[PDB]
């Protein structure tokens, strides 16, 4: 008989007592509904598969025992959760058991969110909250999970086999007729499989240390999870702290431990006519999400109606006192990086390249940009990087790059080799990291031709093509360009035209629609002005700024606004 | 009789009895007179019990470690012996000392009758941590008989791998009964069972190994660059592999300069991923005991870089100091200098002691140390107050050897040459593992210099492509990569120390200033101090500055200047408690003094016209003046120092405001 | 009874020293050992030999554990079991071979145990054939040297050495394609080094240096007569050599307690029209240095000056090399045909003449390197 | 041109405790049985070997009765599992057998010791030739009968050296069983042994072939083994059933102590 | 023979030194809480001497002295 895990079974028996018995008071009349409940029938009338639990519900039950033993040991206490789960959802809506289903049980609402670097062998098989900026998305891919097998002998099909990980196959064979265990051949029509992403994060740049660069890992999406991150945003991902083979660590120095065959109780004679089976444990940390939330990768769809659908009554009061105001553009203009004095038209170009115009196709197929480009020029010091800050911490989906750290495959696309292999993926460039957004470059002059060249292309195309090894690709990088650049000879000549106070070619010239030409005189006035209000920010901080809109309600104006097709 | 380990001359009860002597009757007395210093013995702290009251305050803070000078066991007769059985054989007598100290922990509880409970103390596991172990003799010096030895090194961090597992104990389970196991690792080896444990069922090869059960470990691989205090004939400096276990995981950065002790181990590495056939040449690495991130000749480190990795520090307990503990008699101290008169010039006059004069050169360094304030937004915006100085002058002006003071000085900066260095050394670059062979991220100089001072010398020697780099680094602090694998910024917060020469490669007074400079404007506007330090010859300062460096030939080993130590430790309390506000006095000062020099700037390029980073520059001096004195606010004065020291940095009162130019005879006093 | 054997119980290295020349001739006796080869002249007819190489010291290993014999123990009977190894790679041992495991059904496990283990501090090296020994027309070869035991860090790279060892066989390194029969590789176990040139810091005043010494100083004028007895062939030029002289011996390095340095080398320009021999007084200069580099002005490259990144199979790791400003640290650097260089190798001696280091930040290294060479 | 690496091991630590069932105890055991037995005054089996050393008889009588006087444990072990337990016996009397050599040679003025054999007597309960069950199989049994016919001697091989046929590989193998019938449970090799043993080198796809090895029999060792017949005794026979017989196997000093027809 | 008094656990390692251990007037002083190999050696000592020329820790026993002295 197998052997009982009393631990284990009263944790099932808390957690499917906890779906059942939990309740909270509501906000608007005051009634008791039970949520879990509410989110099985929920489910019953979507075919859903994925059960959203909070974290915080879960603590509030006895003094904390069942949060703390679903926090420690996860990795153990999961498969006594999914089948409390199954007894529920059999007790209640049972039309979920038939499509067997699977089951997947996210948590949210952690206490902690952990850094990537935070991350310690202590906590391996444990519940956990990290965050990071995502990079790499890899496609949806099948995953073994009910493996069913033929006998290569008795030839019997068996099915419903457990899929821990590294592939395993049964040595039961329940079957009489054949006597061995370990030949065995695999059904890839029957067995069942489950959607599979590895998608690769990054530290986030606020959270990386003085000298140190960024570390990444390989967090793994499974399930209903799969694609809800993007390329270039910042996720918080709950799940469980994993552990998985590396063969890379052969080479490091220490002690790396090994396993070989205890031969003890085992009966040998020296007949005559000793090989033992030795195999290494070196591993690395993963980690594997049930729970994936994109926060902002700002520091605070295309229809109009999903988008008024999700603003509730009171800030879609304020956006309608907002659009019926009739001096709104002079605010607008104000509100724009409240740190810079003065230079009012840079900021309307801003904001009108944060609005962008309305994208169009011809009847023989040509495309008509709306993306607006705006490249900033003038002497040292006047600003025009500030607004390349304001731009990238405020904008979304909006990346800041220098010139001369650039690189062709930094700014477009990268095809990358992993560990020395046969396989080639694709790094996202900063184009596409900003695809929708704002790329703000700053020093344009200082990068090199080829760059420079790289990055017309994909103004002239509005894509991204890649030929590179065995990859042939075209790429969505339709992005609006935000540049700062200085005079050949640092200062501006008036006497010389824009060109040739340029580096820049023509190419990238003729794509710019505002060229602002900001502009240093010295007369008392403004510069008086000007030293009060810096010595002000230095004093005062926040308390120095005071726009007609924050930056949240600034933001949300513009998302409604970018609704309208003019 | 007597036992002793095999292979060694340790008794685990005569080092017990020992160390357990020296912890009860050990004071720092002994180490006075063991260094020889018989004038410095005070009353008050040497006679008290120094190992005694640690271990007091160690339980009172719940601390499990021991950090243990082996120069002590030396200043103790009766563990003279002890000393030398640590340096050969650290791997048991540093689990006697553990094991001794459990005892004293218990003692001091049993035997005093205190209130603590046996039960926490002695479920802990105190480990002590050696070190100053003996004298830092080189990596490629040491011998195959020095293996398992206790060795101390100097190095700099370049790199780190991330947190790896090492795997203590295994997780069995069987795939029939379900009935599980777990073995403890024994000398990184793991016996898999073959049969299952259970009487009822005892089927073979039915143990399989759950992975994610079973308890692991941390284990970190640091590679560190070494310096030698004694290099040999054409030896190449070069990276050795050092790993960091449990707590010492992520206590090192990329870029510090540190103290290692630990053990010298060599382990065979297999030839081949699928073979066990292993190599006959050994491969050497340090297994670390002990780090110390402190040195009393330099600055400590910025605290305002690493907040959350102290706050990681409490979390761990790893328990490494980062910064200097400052006493009360050293805190007094600090406070009667400050209050001195003279202040100012007795801390520029103490920077450089064999650098003779340069009075204004040396304040200006002095206030780059000292650094102004860092303010946070709470919106997200971000200031820091770095000071970037240019030293432009005539050949032989001390001014490499004023790099070379700033580089010993600065807890983590690098120094560089101009087109000895690349744009892409530095920020970042991929470079391949020798260990992993995997491609690894590793930083350049000024992200390495991030939170210290990067020391730039011919300046002017730099190629436009790799000055370029600068610019960023000066303006926000950050360089913003977006490589082939990397797309991020990283802070740089770093203040740029740069030297160069004129273009004749000596002052032209027939030339202007901006002309002998040779430096584009968007760059030389970031300097927040443009020193043009010339050669004038004259009688007295000839005959003062031939005295001053004649004097130092005087003998083979050579008003009043402070001590290393305490300038160091004064700017680092400085720099750590004091953070002034500029008040409504100051920002009049400024103000003026910004619009003052845009209006001298209107007259007719030849000449270094007004910036509104000279405004930031301006802020920037006054603040670091306002740190000096240990003031909380930036009054009126320290803005006319700042203008003061900015004026007579480019030597505006020697200058021509009309044509530029600047005379020797005239104005200029040497 | 099973003793430790006596291998295991020494402490002492043995080398043999070949016999000299001088006492082969007093005693009518004509060895082989004696007469210094080149690369080309030591052919496989001298295998299993004691011979005696002459030639420039090129490479040299890091010294690392080479283990001669692993030593094991077994938990189950206490014994120790010990393995030799004579190969480049070996095969761990699992389960223990002593006479109490052999005869008992239950087997114990064995565990390495490396402070019972014997190592070797293991050093390799390569050797070229001088310019004197290479034939007309003729590219230079090299030759293997194992250094094992005390001789290691007694070669380093830019010495002219006599190496007197034992020329032993190797197993084969190639493709196997390319192989015929039992084809071997070659290498030199190294049991004597004699340099040309002492180094300045392995001066000793033996007895027998004092009284040549002595003999010096009581004949006088000892700078004028080592001033002209640097190039006694090069006519004139005595305010030239006398310098030079000033140039081989050098001033006081200085230390502060602040920590600044002055350096104590003097740096020499010979400028002057062609024909005046100041070629000839560079050749002379840095063959009379124990540690003297001869560099033309774009014969050297900015890496061929100052440092390069290359891999080290041997200890198998990633390691920096110098240039010639490295191969003559604590020496001279003679720099012919100054004035036709480039900018880089201008800036490169120009930060070495005043800090005596080179600092590199490249995309491959962030460090600084020792050159303390005075330079001519 | 490297040779071969060679192993050795020097006692060092106490290690585990040992185990009565160990095969290192029970060799001990049956030494100091050898040395430390007296029947009366004498130490019987000491002077037994050392008499049978001085004739060149190499082998011990043994009585079994002794073997309960002395250790029920090891007689025990000896009667459920002899054919585990009878090389290490004769292994302790190898061991004693050299210890006595040396110091009989070198004091009352190369020399090979082989194996010795164990000759095993007792005077316990003789169970009839009729009675032999399968519960006997593998077990020590005392029985009476009449010897019917005694084969010639065959020579069986003790001492074995073999050469590759074109390899060249010299392995030497050592027999100490040869009192199985009808199989061999020691045969040369499948194939080389130069592969795996990796004594050289250089190590010189080349394969041997399947059993490459001829044995070189001018330097091999062989002991002579005779077939008994012992049949039941007449006297005590059923009338209408044939007599019931057995074929035993003798070694060494055993062969050629009968003649057919005694009892 | 008061002794020293100890740790109720050990530790793994030093349980694991005691397989490796081979063969090559006294007493305890609890106000000095050392052991020592003879007493006339731990009577001239500076923690010992340091001890007794401080009064502060008799303080109990001098109360009682002058009670015991005009009783
Ligand atoms: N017109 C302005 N309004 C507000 N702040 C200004 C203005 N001009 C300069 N500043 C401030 O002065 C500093 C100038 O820094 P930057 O914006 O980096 O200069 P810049 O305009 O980018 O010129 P370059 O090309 O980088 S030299 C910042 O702290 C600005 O906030
Ligand atoms: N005022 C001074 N005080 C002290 N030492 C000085 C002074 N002027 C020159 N020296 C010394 O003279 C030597 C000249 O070297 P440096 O001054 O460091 O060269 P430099 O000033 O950087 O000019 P370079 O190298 O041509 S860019 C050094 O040993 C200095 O210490
Ligand atoms: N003063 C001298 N005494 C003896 N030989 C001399 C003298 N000057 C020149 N020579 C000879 O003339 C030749 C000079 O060759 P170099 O050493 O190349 O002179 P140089 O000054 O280096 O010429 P360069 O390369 O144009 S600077 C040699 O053959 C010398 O032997
Ligand atoms: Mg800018
Ligand atoms: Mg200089
Ligand atoms: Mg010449
Ligand atoms: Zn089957
Ligand atoms: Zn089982
Ligand atoms: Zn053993
Ligand atoms: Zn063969
Ligand atoms: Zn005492």
């Amino acid at each position: 008989k197998k052997v009982d895990d009393v631990t284990g079974e009263k944790v099932r028996e808390a957690f499917e007592q906890f779906l059942e018995d939990f309740s909270v008071q509501s906000t608007d009349t005051g009634e008791v509904e039970k949520v879990y409940r509410a989110q099985i029938e929920f489910m019953k009338i979507y075919d859903l598969n994925t059960i959203y639990i909070d974290y915080q519900h879960l603590s509030m039950r006895e003094n904390g025992a069942l949060a703390m033993a679903i926090s420690e040991q996860y990795y153990r206490f999961l498969p006594f959760l999914q089948k409390g789960l199954r007894r529920v959802v059999r007790k209640y809506a049972p039309e979920l058991l038939n499509t067997e289903r699977v089951f997947q049980i996210s948590f949210f609402n952690l206490p902690t969110v952990h850094r990537i670097r935070d991350i310690r062998s202590e906590k391996i098989g444990s519940l956990l909250s990290i965050s990071g900026t995502v990079t790499r998305t890899s496609e949806v891919r099948p995953e073994l999970y009910k493996a069913s097998f033929t006998c290569d002998m008795c030839r019997a099909i068996v099915d419903n086999v457990e899929q821990s990980f590294k592939y395993t196959e049964p040595t039961f064979c329940p079957n009489p007729s054949c006597e061995n265990r370990a030949f065995w051949t695999l059904n890839v029509t029957r067995s069942r499989f489950l959607d599979w992403q590895k998608v690769r994060i990054q530290e986030n740049a606020n959270e990386i240390p003085t000298g140190s660069m960024p570390r990444t890992l390989d967090v793994i999406l499974r399930g209903d999870s799969v694609e809800r991150a993007k390329p270039g945003d910042r996720c918080k991902f709950t799940g469980v702290e994993i552990v998985v083979p590396d063969v890379t660590q052969l080479g490091l120095p220490g002690v790396k431990p090994s396993s070989t065959l205890d031969t003890r109780g085992i009966s040998k004679t020296t007949e005559g006519l000793r090989s033992l089976g030795v195999r290494d444990l070196t591993y690395k940390i993963s980690f594997l999400a049930c729970h994936v939330i994109s926060i902002g990768s700002n520091i605070g769809e295309r229809d109009q109606e999903v988008f008024l659908n999700s603003l509730s009554s009171d800030e879609i009061n304020e956006l309608k006192e907002m659009v019926k105001d009739e001096h709104i553009y002079d605010k607008l203009v104000r509100s724009i990086a409240p740190a810079v004095f003065g230079h009012e038209a840079v900021k309307k170009g801003i904001l009108l390249q944060m609005l962008g115009g309305v994208h169009k196709s011809t009847v023989e197929g040509i495309k008509l940009r709306g993306d607006i480009n705006i490249c900033v020029v003038g002497d040292p010091s006047t600003s025009k990087s500030q607004f390349l800050k304001y731009v990238v911490g405020f904008a979304p989906r909006s990346v800041y790059t220098s010139g001369k750290a650039s690189s062709a495959a930094g700014l477009t696309a990268a095809v990358v080799r992993d560990e020395e292999g046969g396989d080639y993926t694709i790094e996202a460039g900063a184009l596409m990291l900003a695809d929708n957004g704002i790329c703000c470059i700053d020093e344009f002059d200082k990068m090199d031709i080829s760059d420079q060249v790289a990055i017309h292309e994909a103004m002239e195309q509005q894509t991204i093509s890649i030929a590179k090894a065995g990859i042939h690709a075209t790429l969505n990088a339709r992005t609006s360009i935000l540049a700062a650049a200085n005079p050949v000879g640092g200062r501006y000549n008036r006497k010389l035209s824009l060109r040739g106070n340029l580096n820049m070619t023509a190419p990238i010239m003729s794509r710019f629609d505002l060229f602002f030409v900001i502009l240093d005189d010295c007369n008392e006035k403004i510069d008086t002005e000007l030293a009060s209000h810096i010595v002000d920010l230095h004093m005062k901080r926040d308390e120095a700024i005071e726009p007609p809109f924050s930056a949240e309600q600034l933001r949300r104006y513009i998302k409604y606004a970018r609704t309208f097709k003019p | 009789p007597l036992r002793i380990i095999w292979g060694t001359n340790v008794s685990i009860q005569e080092c017990t009895t020992n160390f357990r002597n020296f912890l009860m009757s050990f004071k720092y007395k002994f180490r006075k007179i063991l260094d020889e210093r018989e004038e410095f013995i005070n009353n008050t702290t040497d006679e008290e019990l120094y190992y005694i009251k640690q271990l007091n305050e160690m339980r009172e803070l719940g601390t499990s470690n021991l950090n243990l000078d082996a120069r002590n066991l030396l200043a103790y007769k009766q563990t003279e012996d002890l000393y030398h059985q640590l340096l050969n054989y650290p791997q048991e007598v540093i689990s006697i000392m553990d094991q001794t100290i459990k005892d004293c922990m218990v003692s001091l509880i049993v035997d005093n009758n205190l209130d603590y409970d046996l039960d926490e103390i002695e479920t802990k596991f105190y480990k002590v941590r050696p070190y100053n172990v003996g004298s830092c003799k080189g990596m490629r010096e040491l011998n195959p008989n020095d293996i398992d030895k206790l060795i101390n090194l100097k190095g700099l961090v370049l790199r780190s791998t991330p947190v790896i597992p090492d795997m203590k104990v295994a997780f069995f389970k069987c795939n029939v009964c379900d009935h599980t196991m777990a073995v403890e690792i024994d000398r990184g080896v793991i016996q898999e069972p073959a049969r299952c444990e259970r009487i009822d069922c005892n089927e073979p090869n039915s143990m399989s190994l759950i992975h994610n059960r079973c308890s692991f470990a941390d284990k970190q691989v640091i590679k560190l660059q070494e310096t030698p205090d004694f290099v040999p004939d054409g030896q190449t400096p070069h990276s050795i592999s050092l790993c960091v276990y449990d707590e010492l995981v992520d206590s090192c950065r990329a870029g510090d300069r540190i103290e290692v002790t630990g053990t010298f181990r060599s382990i065979p590495i297999r030839a081949n991923s699928r073979q066990r056939v292993l190599k006959s040449l050994y491969k050497t690495y340090v297994d670390v005991v002990h780090v110390k991130k402190v040195s009393d000749k330099r600055l400590d480190v910025d605290t305002s870089t690493i907040e959350q990795e102290l706050m990681q520090n409490k979390v761990d307990h790893n328990e490494v100091e980062e910064v200097r503990q400052i006493t009360d008699q050293d805190l007094a101290k600090i406070r009667e200098v400050a209050a001195r008169e003279d202040l100012y010039s007795l801390l520029a006059r103490s920077i450089a002691p064999s650098i003779y004069e340069l009075e204004d050169v040396k304040k200006g360094i002095l206030l780059q140390l000292f650094g102004g304030t860092n303010k946070t937004f709470t919106k997200g915006g971000r200031y820091r107050g770095d000071i970037n100085i240019l030293l432009c002058g005539d050949p032989s002006t001390s001014k490499s050897q004023i790099l070379q003071y700033v580089h010993k000085i600065t807890p983590r900066g690098v120094y560089t040459s101009g087109k000895g260095s690349s744009a892409v050394g530095l920020t970042a670059y991929i470079t391949r593992d020798v260990d992993t062979k995997q491609l690894v991220l590793e930083s350049g100089a000024l992200v390495l210099s991030d939170g210290g001072v990067c020391c730039i010398d011919e300046f002017d020697k730099m190629s436009d492509s790799t000055r370029s780099v600068l610019h960023e680094v000066m303006e926000q602090q950050t360089i913003s990569i977006a490589k082939a694998g990397i797309i991020t910024t990283l802070n740089a917060r770093s203040s740029i120390l740069a030297s160069a020469n004129p273009i004749g490669s000596r002052y032209n007074p027939n030339l202007p200033v901006t002309e002998n400079i040779d430096l584009p404007p968007p760059l030389l506007s970031r300097f927040d101090l443009v020193y043009l330090v010339l050669d004038k010859v004259d009688e007295k300062n000839d005959r003062e500055l031939a005295k001053h460096l004649t004097n130092l030939y005087l003998e083979d080993k050579p008003d009043d200047v402070l001590p290393v130590e305490f300038l160091t430790m004064y700017i680092s309390y400085a720099k750590e408690h004091i953070h002034p506000i500029i008040t409504e006095a100051a920002k009049t000062e400024l103000v003026r003094a910004y619009v003052g020099m845009r209006k001298m700037g209107d007259d007719s390029e030849k000449r270094i016209t007004a910036t509104t980073r000279q405004l930031e520059s301006m802020i920037r001096l006054a603040e670091a003046h306002a740190k000096m004195k240990l003031k909380n606010v930036v009054e009126l004065e320290d803005v006319q120092e700042a203008v003061r020291l900015i004026r007579s940095a480019i030597k505006d009162y020697a200058t021509d405001p009309k044509t530029g130019k600047i005379d020797m005879n005239l104005v200029q006093t040497g | 009874t099973e003793l430790f054997p006596p291998n295991l119980t020494r402490r002492y290295f043995l080398y043999f020293k070949p016999l000299s020349q001088n006492c082969a001739r007093r005693y009518r006796k004509k060895a082989i050992s004696s007469k210094p080869l080149s690369v080309r002249q030591i052919k496989g007819d001298f295998l299993g030999q004691l011979i005696t190489v002459r030639g420039i010291i090129t490479r040299v290993s890091d010294v690392k554990p080479a283990v001669e014999v692993i030593a094991y123990t077994c938990d189950q009977c206490g014994y120790e079991v010990f393995q030799e190894v004579n190969s480049r790679t070996f095969t761990p041992l699992s389960e223990c071979t002593s006479e109490e495991c052999s005869q008992n059904q239950t087997k114990g496990q064995l565990f390495m145990s490396t402070r019972a283990s014997k190592f070797s501090a293991f050093q390799e090296c390569k050797i070229q054939e001088l310019s004197q020994q290479v034939p007309v027309g003729h590219i230079p070869r090299s030759l293997n040297i194992h250094v094992n035991g005390t001789l290691v860090r007694s070669l380093s790279p830019g010495d002219i050495v006599d190496v007197t060892g034992i020329f032993l066989p190797a197993p084969y390194t190639g493709f196997k394609a390319l192989k015929a029969g039992l084809l071997t590789e070659t290498y030199l176990e190294a049991q004597f080094v004699r340099q040309h040139k002492k180094k300045f810091a392995s001066f000793s005043l033996t007895s027998d240096v004092e009284e040549r010494v002595m003999e010096l100083i009581t004949s006088g004028d000892v700078y004028n007569r080592l001033a002209k007895s640097i190039a006694p062939e090069i006519y004139g030029n005595l305010d030239v050599k006398k310098a030079l002289l000033l140039l081989l011996v050098g001033g006081v390095d200085k230390r502060v307690g602040d920590g600044m340095k002055i350096r104590g080398d003097i740096n020499v320009c010979l400028m002057g029209d062609p024909g005046v021999a100041k070629s000839q007084l560079l050749k002379a200069i840095c063959k009379i240095s124990p540690r003297g580099v001869y560099t033309t002005g774009k014969g050297s490259s900015g890496v061929g000056l100052t440092a390069a990144v290359m891999k080290d199979p041997v200890t198998d790791e990633m390691i920096l090399e110098g240039g010639a400003l490295v191969l003559a640290d604590n020496g001279i650097c003679c720099i012919d045909e100054f004035d036709k260089m480039d900018e880089s190798d201008r800036t490169a001696i120009h930060e070495v003449m005043e800090q005596q280091t080179i600092s590199i930040s490249k995309a491959g290294i962030n460090t600084t390197l020792n050159a303390r060479t005075s330079i001519l | 041109s490297f040779d071969r690496p060679e192993i050795y091991s020097a006692p060092v630590l106490q290690g585990e405790s040992p185990n009565d069932d160990d095969n290192t105890e029970i060799i001990k055991s049956f030494k100091n049985f050898i040395l430390e037995f007296r029947l009366d005054s004498q130490f019987i089996y000491r002077d037994q070997l050392r008499n049978n050393i001085l004739v060149k008889n190499y082998s011990l009588t043994v009585n079994m009765e002794h073997l309960i006087g002395y250790n029920e444990d090891i007689y025990k072990k000896l009667s459920d599992e002899p054919s585990d337990i009878i090389p290490l016996f004769e292994t302790a009397i190898t061991q004693v057998a050299k210890r006595i050599s040396i110091l009989s040679r070198a004091q009352s003025a190369l020399n090979s010791l082989p194996t010795f054999q164990l000759i095993l007597n007792s005077n316990a309960n003789q169970i009839p030739l009729r009675d032999l069950d399968s519960e006997h199989v593998s077990k020590i049994v005392r029985l009476s009968g009449i010897i019917i016919s005694t084969s010639v001697l065959s020579s069986r091989a003790t001492y074995l050296s073999i050469m590759c046929r074109n390899c060249r590989h010299t392995t030497s193998i050592t027999i100490n069983n040869f009192n199985s019938i009808t199989g061999n449970t020691v045969s040369l090799p499948r194939s080389c042994l130069s592969t795996i043993e990796s004594e050289s080198s250089m190590a010189n796809k080349k394969n041997c072939g399947p059993d490459p090895y001829i044995i070189i029999h001018e330097s091999s060792k062989f002991i002579d083994q005779q077939f008994l017949k012992l049949q039941e005794i007449p006297e005590l026979v059923p009338v209408g059933e044939m007599p019931r017989n057995l074929t035993m196997t003798c070694d060494r000093y055993l062969t050629n102590k009968v003649i057919p027809g005694t009892r | 023979g008061l002794g020293p008094t100890r740790a109720s656990v050990m530790s793994k390692n030093m349980k694991s030194l005691s397989r490796l251990m081979v063969d090559r007037n006294s007493g305890y002083c609890e106000n000095c809480r050392v052991k020592y190999e003879s007493l006339e050696q731990h009577i001239v000592s500076e923690k010992h001497l340091s001890f007794a020329e401080n009064d502060l820790n008799f303080e109990a026993i001098d109360s009682l002295i002058e009670n015991l002295r005009f009783q």
